[PDB]
């Protein structure tokens, strides 16, 4: 992943199992 | 704007 | 991915299993 | 991952559960 | 993972469980 | 990990567990 | 604009 | 805009 | 703006 | 912007 | 792979060769 | 892959080569 | 892989040559 | 790997080279 | 690895070359 | 019900 | 229900 | 329900 | 339900 | 049940 | 990618970008 | 990748940006 | 990658970033 | 990688960036 | 790695930034 | 027979 | 034969 | 069958 | 059959 | 067949 703008403007929750990359 | 997880 | 812009403007929640990218 | 730009504007939670980058 | 930019602006977790990175 | 910039601005936990970088 | 989950 | 997690 | 997390 | 952490 | 239930009432034989999940 | 059920009844044999999951 | 049930009820050989998992 | 149930049943030969878990 | 239940009720040989965990 | 493989 | 193996 | 690997 | 090996 | 290993 | 043969007789560029294979 | 046979005969660049194989 | 044969019989640029093998 | 026959006849530079292999 | 013959039959820069293997 | 490239 | 690279 | 690379 | 790498 | 490397 390249140039990811995570601006959500609020809660944020980011669950991310095994990723491979 | 918030966030509720319950499992 | 790439340039990825994610601004829900709220809440967000992102659930990502076993991603291969 | 490379150029991440993590800005909720909030809470937030990351859970990363055996990543392989 | 390079050039991350982590300012969620609020509180912050991060949960990393056995990266291989 | 490289130029990682953490700046929650509040309440910070880092919890990382066995990491191999 | 709440996220709200359950399982 | 908060976070709450309950497992 | 904060976090909760329980188990 | 509080962290609060309970097992 | 997830809820794989591998029972062949015999003889069992798994070769893998690099694989990346 | 997920809930597979492998029950041959017999002789098993298995062989992947490099997938990618 | 999580949740996987290898019971081949006789004998067993698994050869796994450089997983990424 | 998570939860992983090997009961064969008979015998048991596990040869793995250079995982990276 | 987690959670491994290694029962095979027999004879048992591992061989792991150079895993990194 | 046997497997026999030969290369 | 046996397996056999030659390369 | 045996196994024979030969190379 | 026995295992060879031979290389 | 027994294993056996020659090279 | 089998059995390729990659003879240009000439200048040759490859530029692949972020393949699954 | 497998029996890949890269000869241009001449100059060659090999440009791979995060390859998954 | 296995039987890779790279022979530009010339100059040789490789640049690999991040790969996941 | 296995069995990699790098003889460019030449000028030979890699770069390589974080590899998880 | 495994098995490489790495002979350019010139000169020879190898640049790697944290492998993991 | 040459490559040239420009971005 | 050459290979030429400009960004 | 020279390689120049300039970013 | 040189290399020339120029940042 | 030589390498120049400048940063
Ligand atoms: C885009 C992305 C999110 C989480 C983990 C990875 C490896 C990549
Ligand atoms: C686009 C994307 C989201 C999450 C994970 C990956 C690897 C990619
Ligand atoms: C994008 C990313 C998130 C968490 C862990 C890794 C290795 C990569
Ligand atoms: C992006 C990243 C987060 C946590 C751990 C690693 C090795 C990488
Ligand atoms: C990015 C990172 C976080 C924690 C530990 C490591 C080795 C790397
Ligand atoms: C389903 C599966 C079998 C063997 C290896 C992996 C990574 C996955
Ligand atoms: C279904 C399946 C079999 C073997 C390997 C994978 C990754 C998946
Ligand atoms: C499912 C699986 C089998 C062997 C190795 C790995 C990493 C995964
Ligand atoms: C599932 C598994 C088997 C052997 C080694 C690893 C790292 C994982
Ligand atoms: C699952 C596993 C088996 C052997 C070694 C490691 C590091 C992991
Ligand atoms: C055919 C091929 C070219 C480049 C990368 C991959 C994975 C495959
Ligand atoms: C075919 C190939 C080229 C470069 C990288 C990979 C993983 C595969
Ligand atoms: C084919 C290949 C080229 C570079 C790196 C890897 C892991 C594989
Ligand atoms: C094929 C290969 C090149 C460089 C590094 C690795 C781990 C693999
Ligand atoms: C193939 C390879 C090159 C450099 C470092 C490692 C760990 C592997």
């Amino acid at each position: 992943c390249d140039n990811i703008k995570h601006v959500p403007g609020g809660g944020s929750v980011q669950i991310v199992y095994k990723p491979v990359c | 704007g918030s966030v509720q997880i319950v499992y």
